[PDB]
């Protein structure tokens, strides 16, 4: 499953200077095409490992890093998801999460970047409960 | 360090030390300690936006420990709440 190794695949999508503004709506924000370009064909030990590398790459892309505060850029540099705004939090979940559009439990690609999006905790919980 | 129970027990310098401790935990492997520090920050500042002051600073002020302390001081004073220890 998500705990097994694999190669990242996918093209991602172009994004503007408001990349995560819609992270709390619908299926959230797409993996940026530039980020996809850096992770494509690389192998990861787990989805958690892909997640860390994902955030590290975001911190290295000047066009994306500029969309986050200094404290949020430091978190991403070590592979942790940026903190969401207070209003998008859900209990102890206070950081952006990655969502698989098509669940692993049904041929859903664990490392397919075109099957992965960034969502706020609050939106993520809603997505899985049918909202 | 020592977590005091009110903004009034903190001088501005001591509050900046708490902010740098939070910056250190931002880069730790996990958020276990960071999150206790953030709950403390939110509890004593009492600002409705909580952690947004640290992670989502307004463009009209500096994104720095000095800018966070200044905004806190202005918001507390504007709401007639006790400010930082003047000594
Ligand atoms: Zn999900």
């Amino acid at each position: 499953k998500r705990n097994k190794p694999g190669k990242a695949t996918g093209k991602g999508k172009p994004v503007n200077n408001k990349w995560l503004n819609n992270a709390g709506k619908d299926l959230g924000s797409p993996v940026p095409d530039r980020i996809a370009n850096k992770l494509r064909d690389k192998e990861f030990k787990s989805f958690d490992d892909f997640r860390k590398k994902f955030w590290e790459e975001v911190s290295k892309d000047p066009e994306l890093s500029k969309q986050f505060s200094r404290n949020n850029n430091d978190r991403m540099k070590v592979g942790k998801a940026p903190k969401t705004r207070t209003q998008d939090v859900s209990g102890k979940r206070t950081s952006f999460e990655l969502h698989h559009e098509k669940p692993i439990s049904q041929n859903g690609g664990v490392y397919d970047m075109d099957n992965i999006s960034v969502v706020t905790p609050k939106r993520h919980i809603d997505i899985h409960r049918g909202k | 360090m020592e977590l005091k129970n009110s903004i009034s027990d903190y001088t501005e310098a001591e509050f900046v030390q708490l902010l740098k401790e939070i910056e250190k935990e931002n880069v730790a492997a996990t958020d276990d300690v960071l999150d206790v520090l953030l709950e403390h920050f939110v509890k004593i500042t009492e600002h409705p936006d909580g952690t947004d002051l640290i992670y989502y600073p307004s463009d009209n002020r500096d994104d720095s420990p000095e800018g966070i302390v200044k905004e806190i001081k202005e918001w507390r004073a504007a709401n007639g709440k006790p400010g930082f220890k003047q000594g």
